[PDB]
DNA sequence: TATAATGGGA
């Protein structure tokens, strides 16, 4: 049960007071606002600072060069400079606290998405993604309780998830929502009529803008697919798609119907010049797989576009005066 | 400090300030090096017997 | 993007 596991986890981690939600939220953005002025001090970008103090924090173990070699620096500055580099110190410690302490509120919050297709630990830890991005741009100044940016911020995170992540083929978000939509108004009319709706009537109560064509065709998208190995009767020797055809694979027969029909017309082509065969097989992509229009094989040969044309209908009656006579390309002609 | 300006104590004359009303105290198994002029260790990592502080 | 919301459920 790893349910239980990161609950208790989260259970030791107590919740912190109004003063502490406010000091806390206080030395983020001292700290940040540090990091600011040692970008300008130093002159390299926030980010890097970011991730320097955050290692320097967080983590003991380029590790011994370019994570050192930054650090030194700034630890190579004035008494006046070197406030902003405690500061922002300090200010990531805060930053990790606030995120601890409210990890008990994602759980209050994800618990409502449960059954969309994503596990309980997956609706946790996108939260948790809502709950940083939350305190990275919180600012107490406004007297509000962490609580209430945290909450549309996880929620945020967790709507945004299920969009992009519980449908096997990705779905856009607005679809998401509008077959939310269809599938929520199905539920109370099958309790009004007893029974499953037709698509018109479905359609009927949607509203402005749905016919009973388009609920059936976002219905369709809806779905879910089966899985292969669904089994097949009580017996446990047969699944799903062991009764299914390939249909994308040649048969047997399909496979030489296509390599005879290449011999035979090889073997038919080799009645004409060679130049009138070129021709051709330029003309229709038998070369490189584009049909090459009368001017780029006038070009290949050095000819005009009618010369070219002539050549090419030449060849023609020439093979079907041949084909009248052996009838080897008769079929194939589906 | 405070959130806006007129809520800021200033101080109306020299003198010695004193701390008396804790929400809480937080005592930490640990030991203090009162310290002048500048640092170079910096906040959050783990030093040595006779590591210059 | 901000009322506040802080340990699951079979």
């Amino acid at each position: 049960d790893p349910v239980r596991q990161y609950l208790h986890e989260i259970g030791q981690v107590p919740l912190l007071t109004l003063e502490e939600e406010i000091d806390l939220a206080r030395k983020v953005e001292e700290g940040m606002e540090a990091i600011k002025k040692l970008s300008e001090a130093t002159g390299l970008d926030q980010e890097l600072i970011r991730e320097v103090v955050r290692a320097k924090i967080l983590g003991t173990a380029p590790d011994p060069k370019t994570v050192e070699e930054v650090d030194g620096k700034l630890k190579s500055l004035p008494k006046e400079l070197k406030r902003y580099l405690h500061i922002a110190r300090e200010g990531e410690a805060a930053r990790q606290h606030l995120i601890e302490a409210n990890l008990r509120l994602v759980v209050s919050i994800a618990k409502k998405y449960t059954g969309r297709g994503l596990s309980f630990l997956d609706l946790i830890q996108e939260g948790n993604q809502g709950l940083i991005r939350a305190v990275e741009k919180f600012e107490y100044k406004r007297r509000f309780k962490f609580s209430t940016y945290a909450t549309w911020w996880i929620r945020q995170a967790i709507n945004r998830a299920i969009a992009d992540q519980a449908r096997t083929i990705r779905i856009p978000v607005h679809m998401v929502e509008t077959i939310n939509k269809l599938s929520r108004t199905a539920r109370q009319l099958q309790q009004e009529l007893g029974r499953e709706p037709s698509y018109e009537e479905i359609a009927e109560a949607m509203g402005p803008g749905w016919d009973a064509k388009r609920v059936e065709e976002t219905l369709k998208i809806a779905q879910e697919p089966v899985s292969l190995e669904t089994p097949i009767g009580d017996e446990k020797d047969s699944f799903y798609g062991d009764f299914i055809p390939d249909e994308n694979l040649p048969s047997p027969v399909e496979a030489a119907a296509q390599s005879l029909l290449s011999e035979e017309l090889e073997k038919a082509l080799s009645k004409l010049s060679e130049r009138e065969a070129m021709v051709l097989k330029l003309r229709k992509g038998l070369i490189d797989g584009r049909e090459h229009t009368l001017e780029e094989v006038g070009a290949y040969f050095g000819v005009t576009r009618e010369r070219i044309r002539q050549i090419e209908n030449k060849a023609l009656r020439k093979l079907k005066y041949h084909e009248s006579r052996t009838r080897k390309l008769r079929d194939f002609l589906e | 400090a405070a959130i806006d300006p007129e809520e800021e104590v200033i101080a109306e004359a020299e003198g010695v300030v004193h701390l008396h009303e804790p929400a809480s105290i937080l005592v930490v198994k640990a030991r203090v090096y009162p310290f002048e002029d500048d640092v170079e260790v910096t906040t959050g990592d783990r030093v040595a017997p006779g590591d210059v502080l």
